[PDB]
């Protein structure tokens, strides 16, 4: 009887028969340290056994300090981004996945709002691509359900709008293998999700109500950020990807109009202007003393996932990969055509003067403006004459506040003039 | 239909019937029995499973629940049975435990429906504010435990103290530790939300705090020498008789050392290892009744009553000891190398009869000096004194006996020996006749 | 007394569920309730309570329980789960290992071997009661192993020579009461790495002529079962380690040779990098 | 704050210092003959230092009286002890502890 | 042990665990009962001294194999997962096919007594739920598989092909449909369209014709991409290959299903999709030749 006895007699039975297969199943486990490297084997050793020690039971109030602890004791660790494969085959990856699982539950409770965790394991895990891929090959297969569960807000930031995507992001850094290897169910996910975005905001920042922080809303972002890292590489643009991903974005009409009428919207050309008046001179809320900046912002990283997503001409195919009719999608996407007036204004105002007056809250950032002549490049560029006749320049405002902004004072500059030098290194619309 | 009082012809109100009813039910709610063959037992539970899984979904979306909440208004133990009907609380604790057996089966299910029960309070301290039955609760955490450990966080420090006091004002029934086991890790399935704060938090209730002893064996030496004092026919009052001790090394085993040469009352103190809620006594000065003498302290029962003397030390080698006896007035002093020492006992055992008796415990060596050849006296007795050693029967030889224990070390003889106190059976006094 | 709970049934379930209790607070590795527990129940009360004979068995169960629950309880469970890493270090005395230790190819004896891995430091506490911070610990007492060991060795032996005899009334309770706990006892001081060679000669010539022999219940032979495991798991242990000492020098070996042969055409000649290194 | 009972003979010269370790094996007791903890069944010394304050001011305060080789009584105030409640889980809260501290070697 | 996971497989637990005891021991008995090459091997062997005593041996096997009660654990443990594609099932459909090679028919009767005694419902749909969750050639998969690390397999990330998910796993099952049904078993073959003893009917038929379509539909769509091109790659070749065997596997089966004279089933086919399938192979076979 108690067949637990003979299940574990069998299983000695057979695992002495089939010595070579204990001695294959153990071999991957085995690693090798030399000489030195034993004294900070051993508190890594200690680390993870305590770690997986308080894996089988959960954590509470006390349990988390102590895991925080534990963690900030193992960053500090010489052997930890020496032996890759040491930390590959030792199942860290395993533990920190089940101690998320753990942390979850059912999920749409968020019992203990501090994912900070899983943030640098995942950073650390996923810096190094190099050598050892395998391991972002191992996260590859959690990716699906790490999609799943995309829940809101992260501790480490003090930003909401996505928990887990920097997990993702790193997984799909510069890996043109594993975007290749994504497929269309996790995109037709996160398609879905992006497209739950579209109610309209009454105050500055609330999500059911009762608002708490209402610095600055950021939940419109981390899609498009996310998107833009699976549709694009560390040079070149995918385009199995992009063409399932602007079919499915295409497909069904997520963008709201705040200021136009009728199915679609997406108008750059009054959404602008309404965000440049409701937030530079007020507040992110409408009746505030003299949205917000995610409007704009939620508009320049779609345009960038846009941008990213078009074919490159003549580079591999020019007029003969089918590349035309989605250069024309994307063309009929007139507002579109008529932005360099959006890419001309300049509403920053550097303000300042002689009584100090330091720090900026509310100013125009460049990196918007480099994301639409990124897009200008991408989709219709300065191969004709015209658009050099149209414009002479890649802006006159900026260049005149590039131009004014050369002085020797420590209030004047090191402010904004770093983000003016970076989107004049980006801007390569006078190149070719 | 009769919860607001109403007239009882005008609505019948079938007490017999709801007892069929529920006592069908509940054979209905039967386990399979699991003695017979696997393939039955497993389909009668497959058939369980699912139909207590439906009956959930169908039941307790917005009903049932709330139907025998209702139903349990059931707070008086005879008034209400008075008041509607002849009774009707007669058997409310046995259908109480069967229906909370039976919803924590259906709750059990195909280990994916938990919700009611381990998902909310006010349900939780409704069950927690009676506190007369523990089996329902004990099957339902033990099944969230088995499933998902979710319904201990629920569980806050005034449920375990309640939970705790049941112990105390009602008595031991094994129950309660076997739901606070199912409180904790249970090999594995364990979390520390809330259910190691608890775990914390029972120990410095101290309600639940347990104390152990562990003592070294002990036993009592007395003489053949029987004072047989009665009333109006005493012959002798005093008595004198010293001993010596060499090799008194303390700490043999730990600090439960025991070494004392007074005397113990005859009635109350009786030779038995163990007993009693007191920690019992098993040596001279160890219970209420009796005194004791180490030479520095007097404790009866576990309290303190420690006498005061220059140079106090213990019984250490080359330290002599003596005894007086009085019995017209009551003058009892003690005097260690030649110093009497302080505490003066008054009013002892004089209706009765006592022996001279000295307790001793492992590692010692005593001496008896009783008088003549075999005693011999290291110091003068006190005057007005006479030595123990006119109390000697003849034809006879004064020895040492057992004092009537059962049986000593004995390798190879194995003797019973009956109930023998002393020499006589009723009475241990003379007989002067006229 | 002690030994009257063999007739009052109510009281002896008492005490066996407190034993329960007691097993079950403190487990799976704990801080402060540990030392609490000692508090209770000290190191000889646990020695006789262990050691005796007359004892009955459930409250024997329940105390071996209890002193395995509280002292060799986290650390036998992160030893348990570390045994499947296999991490071998490289210094001067891991290269004297082989697979035999003659030339005649022999078995040898599975439990004694020389071992070089990275095992946990033994880091026991020293609190009296009076002290604080007192979280990082292994054993809230000082056992002394000394005499633990020798304690054990001759309660197996005694416990083997009664079932030897197959007397009709056992130590406790019955057969496998007096038998289980003992069993348990002595795996989880042997997977802890405690036994000394000797012992492990004792225990192996112990079971070599037998413990297998005479008739066992179900849980004595899980116990036997698990005690095979771990010595399977220790043969594959020592199996590893040979492999590995034997492959630091065929690479080295290999590396000496791939320096011999001259064929480099970087820039940055008679680099480390060129004999087995991706980039 | 404590009261010394010696219940041994001592010499009264040595008296230990501060700065050095002291080897002491008592037993420590509740009230009404309750003990939580011995420190001699475990079979080994107990050394602690006079500066840092580690241990319970009440044996630093009983430990001022009695001489080497000297086994004393003590008592401790609940106001001298760990404080109203005392330690956690071994300790009652407002209750007195009795102590058979005893000096052997210093060091 | 027959016993043993006999009972673990009929327990309820609406999931597939590892248990790699289970594993281990089905690839023990199906290597046991493997005693054929199933090749060439050596020369022109004469077919009645050696023949003759590898039937007598294989019978021999099987029969100490399934008088423990096999059969019945084979059969609990592919209806224990509902519908799931799992490397146990293909494990357990190893075993199937090891006991049951050379068309047995002990076994055969053995399974159907089982079956029509313990009005089983879960088998057929466990079946179903299989046939459903097979693969394709996944011409996007190869497509994107081909242009990897520039052009080839430069970036070298492993020997995996991600092109057939499971292949062996559904000739498996198929051959495994085709020794349970082959001698032309009357009974068996009408007890696949029926079930009358069953209160739920499940058409195996049906879903092997669905099936065939699906394949038939990718094998087209495959040769529709490829006629571009002129010249045939390696990994081509392979595809190509899997794609004809499981082709095969899939025809052979369906005419063990009506290879004796079976009125109903020939009625099946015929009322069933096959037509399309017949006409999309012929179109495949007229410009593959």
């Amino acid at each position: 009887e108690d067949p637990e006895l003979v299940r574990a007699m069998f299983v000695l039975l057979h695992r002495q028969y089939d010595g070579i297969g204990g001695l294959v199943r153990a071999l991957p486990k085995t690693y090798t340290i030399n000489g030195v490297s034993v004294e900070d084997t051993i508190n890594l050793l200690a680390s993870l056994g305590q770690i997986r020690s308080l894996l089988s039971v959960r954590m509470g109030k006390e349990e988390e300090k102590l895991m925080i602890r534990g963690l900030g004791d193992i960053m500090n660790n010489k052997v930890f981004y020496q032996h890759p494969n040491l930390m590959r085959a030792l199942g860290m990856h395993e533990t920190v996945m089940e101690v998320m699982v753990n942390v979850l539950g059912g999920g749409e409770s968020k019992e203990i709002t501090f994912p900070k965790m899983v943030a640098n394991c995942c950073r650390f895990l996923c810096y190094f691509c190099r050598i050892s891929r395998q391991n972002q090959k191992a996260m590859f297969d959690h990716l699906s359900y790490l999609l799943e569960n995309s829940s809101v807000g992260l501790a480490s930031p003090a930003m909401r709008g996505s928990t887990p995507l920097d997990v993702a992001a790193a997984s799909v850094m510069d890996n043109n293998e594993l975007a290749l290897a994504l497929r269309e169910p996790d995109l037709e996910k996160v398609v879905r999700y992006l497209a739950g975005c579209g109610l309209q905001s009454c105050q500055m920042l609330v999500s059911k109500g009762y608002p708490d922080i209402g610095w600055n809303p950021v939940e419109g972002e981390r899609y498009l950020d996310f998107l833009r890292f699976a549709v694009f590489c560390n040079g070149e643009s995918v385009e199995e990807n992009a063409n399932v991903v602007v079919r499915l974005l295409i497909r069904r009409p997520e963008c709201f109009g705040p200021a136009l009428r009728g199915e679609g919207g997406n108008g750059l050309l009054a959404a602008m202007e309404e965000a440049i008046k409701i937030a530079e001179d007020p507040s992110r809320d409408g009746p505030s003393p003299t949205m917000g900046n995610a409007i704009m912002t939620f508009y320049a990283a779609l345009i960038d996932l846009l941008g990213r997503c078009a074919p490159e001409m003549h580079l591999i195919h020019a007029g003969k990969g089918e590349a035309i009719r989605i250069r024309s999608i994307l063309r009929s996407l007139g507002d579109l055509v008529g932005v360099i007036s959006i890419a001309f204004q300049m509403p920053t105002i550097a303000k300042d003067g002689k009584v100090v007056e330091p720090d900026m809250s509310a100013g125009f950032c460049p990196d918007h403006k480099a994301a639409m002549v990124l897009f200008l490049d991408r989709v219709y560029g300065i191969e004709v004459q015209d658009f050099l006749l149209h414009l002479l320049e890649v802006g006159f405002l900026p260049d005149l506040r590039a131009a004014a902004s050369l002085d020797t004072a420590a209030l004047s500059a090191t402010d904004m003039a770093l983000a003016l030098n970076r989107y004049l290194c980006t801007a390569v619309l006078p190149l070719l | 239909a009769l919860s607001k009082k109403v007239k009882l012809p005008t609505i019948d109100l079938p007490i017999e019937s709801v007892s069929l009813s529920l006592q069908d039910l509940i054979g209905y709610f039967h386990p399979p029995d699991e003695h017979l063959e696997h393939e039955d037992k497993q389909n009668r539970l497959r058939a369980l499973k699912n139909r207590q899984n439906l009956f959930q979904e169908e039941g307790m979306i917005n009903l049932v629940l709330e139907c025998i909440d209702r139903l349990h208004v059931y707070s008086s133990a005879a008034h209400f049975a008075d008041v509607a009907g002849r009774e009707a609380g007669e058997s409310w604790k046995s259908i109480l435990n069967s229906l909370y057996e039976l919803l924590a089966a259906l709750i059990r299910g195909n280990r994916k429906n938990c919700a009611q029960f381990s998902g909310s309070l006010d349900w939780l301290i409704s069950r927690l504010e009676r506190l007369e039955a523990s089996s329902g609760i004990l099957e339902v955490l033990h099944c969230v435990l088995v499933e998902s450990p979710e319904a201990l966080n629920i569980i806050k420090e005034g449920h375990i103290k309640s939970i705790i006091s049941l112990l105390d004002k009602h008595g031991r029934n094994h129950k309660v530790l076997d739901v606070l086991c199912s409180l904790c890790v249970c090999h594995g399935v364990a979390v520390r939300s809330n259910q190691h704060l608890i775990c914390d938090n029972l120990l410095p209730g101290r309600d639940l705090l347990l104390q152990t002893r562990l003592v070294n064996h002990v036993s009592s030496m007395r003489p053949n020498i029987f004072l047989g004092v009665s009333e109006g026919s005493a012959q002798y009052k005093k008595w004198y008789y010293e001993l010596m001790v060499d090799h008194t090394e303390p700490f043999v085993t730990a600090e439960a050392t025991h070494l004392r040469v007074g005397w113990a009352s005859t009635e109350g103190y009786s030779p038995y290892p163990g007993g009693g809620e007191e920690w019992g006594g098993n040596g001279v000065g160890d219970d209420l009744f009796s005194y004791g003498f180490d030479g520095l302290h007097l404790w009866s029962g576990c309290i303190a009553r420690t006498v005061s003397s220059p140079n106090q030390h213990l019984l250490r080698t080359d330290d002599v000891i003596s005894c007086c006896l009085d019995l017209s007035a009551p003058s009892i002093s003690f005097r260690i190398n030649g110093q009497p020492v302080q505490g003066m006992f008054e009013n002892f055992n004089i209706d009765g009869l006592f022996f001279p008796v000295v307790s001793f415990s492992a590692g010692i060596k005593v001496r008896f000096l009783l008088g003549g050849r075999h005693g011999e006296f290291k110091f003068l007795p006190p005057p007005g004194y006479a030595a123990c050693y006119e109390a000697v029967l003849p034809k006879e030889k004064l020895k040492v006996e057992h004092s009537r224990e059962y049986k000593q070390e004995r390798t190879y003889t194995r003797d019973l020996l009956g109930p023998t106190v002393s020499l006589t059976q009723a009475a241990f006094t003379p007989v002067p006749v006229d | 007394d002690i030994l009257e709970l063999t007739e009052q049934e109510e009281l002896l379930q008492f005490h066996y569920h407190t034993l329960r209790l007691y097993s079950a607070v403190c487990a799976l590795g704990n801080h402060r309730v540990a030392h609490a527990l000692c508090s209770h129940v000290d190191e000889p009360q646990l020695l006789y309570a262990i050691e005796n004979k007359y004892m009955p068995g459930l409250l024997r169960a329940g105390y071996y329980d209890l002193l395995i629950d509280i002292h060799l309880s986290s650390y036998a469970t992160a030893r348990l789960m570390m045994n499947n890493e296999f991490i071998v270090p490289m210094t001067e005395e891991t290269k004297s290992i082989t697979l035999f230790p003659d030339e005649n190819k022999k078995h040898g004896l599975p439990g004694i071997g020389l071992s070089t891995s990275l095992r946990p430091r033994m880091r026991f506490s020293s609190p009296s009661f009076v002290s604080i911070s007192n979280d990082c610990y292994q054993y809230s007492p000082e056992f002394p192993l000394d005499i633990l060991k020798a304690k054990t060795i001759q309660m197996l032996t005694e416990a083997v020579k009664e079932g030897s005899l197959h007397a009709r009334d056992p130590v406790g309770g019955t057969t496998e009461f007096l038998f289980v706990p003992l069993i348990k006892l002595f795996y989880t001081l042997l997977i802890m790495g405690i036994f000394h060679n000797e012992d492990l000669k004792h225990i192996l010539q112990l079971i070599e002529p037998g413990l297998l022999q005479m008739k066992l219940p179900e849980p004595v032979k899980l116990q036997m079962c698990l005690l095979l495991q771990y010595l399977c798991d220790c043969q594959v242990r020592h199996r590893i380690e040979a492999i590995v000492a034997f492959s630091d020098d065929f690479v080295a070996k290999l590396q000496d040779n791939q320096r011999f042969r001259y064929n480099e055409v970087m820039q940055a000649l008679n680099m480390s990098a060129a004999l087995t290194a991706r980039k | 704050g404590v009261e010394i009972e010696t219940i041994s003979p001592g010499d009264g010269r040595t008296f230990p210092k501060k700065g050095q370790t002291c080897v002491v094996h008592y037993t420590g007791m509740l009230q009404n003959g309750k003990k939580f903890d011995s420190s001699r069944d475990r079979n080994k010394p107990f050394k602690f230092r006079i500066g840092k304050q580690e241990v319970i001011k009440g044996f630093e305060e009983g430990a001022a009286q009695m001489s080497l080789g000297q086994r004393a009584k003590l008592t401790c105030t609940p106001d001298v002890a760990y404080g109203a409640t005392g330690h956690p889980g071994v300790i009652p809260p407002n209750a007195t502890l009795i102590f058979d501290v005893e000096l052997l070697n210093l060091e | 042990l027959i016993l043993l996971f006999s009972r673990t497989a009929l327990t309820e637990k609406c999931k597939l665990e590892e248990d790699f005891l289970y594993m281990a021991y089905a690839d023990i008995m199906a290597k046991s009962c493997h005693d054929e090459e199933d090749d060439d091997g050596e020369e022109e062997v004469k077919s009645f001294e050696e023949k003759e005593m590898e039937k007598q041996k294989l019978l021999y096997q099987q029969a100490r194999l399934h008088d423990r009660g096999a059969a019945e654990m084979v059969l609990q443990t592919i209806s224990a997962s509902k519908g799931e594609t799992g490397p146990m099932v293909a494990a357990t459909l190893k075993l199937g096919i090891a006991i049951l090679n050379g068309g047995n028919s002990t076994v055969q009767q053995k399974m159907l007594d089982y079956l029509k005694e313990k009005k089983d419902v879960g088998f057929f749909q466990s079946l179903a739920g299989l046939m459903q969750s097979c693969s394709v050639l996944d011409l996007n998969a190869f497509e994107r598989q081909n242009k990897a690390e520039g052009l080839g397999m430069v970036t070298e990330e492993g020997s995996g092909e991600k092109v057939l998910q499971d292949d062996e796993f559904t000739c498996d099952l198929f051959r495994f449909l085709q020794l349970l049904c082959e001698g032309h078993n009357s009974d068996f073959q009408n007890y696949l369209r029926t079930q009358t003893g069953n209160n739920t009917t499940v058409n195996i038929i049906i879903s092997t014709v669905d099936y065939l379509l699906r394949v038939q539909e990718s094998i087209s769509d495959f040769y529709w991409y490829y006629s571009g091109k002129d010249i045939i790659d390696e990994q081509g070749q392979r595809n190509f290959s899997k794609a004809i065997q499981v082709a095969k596997q899939v025809f052979n089966t369906l005419t063990e299903y009506i290879q004796g004279p079976c009125t109903g089933n020939q009625q099946s086919l015929a009322h069933s999709r096959l037509w399309d399938a017949v006409v999309g192979f012929l179109h495949v076979f007229a410009h593959m030749q």
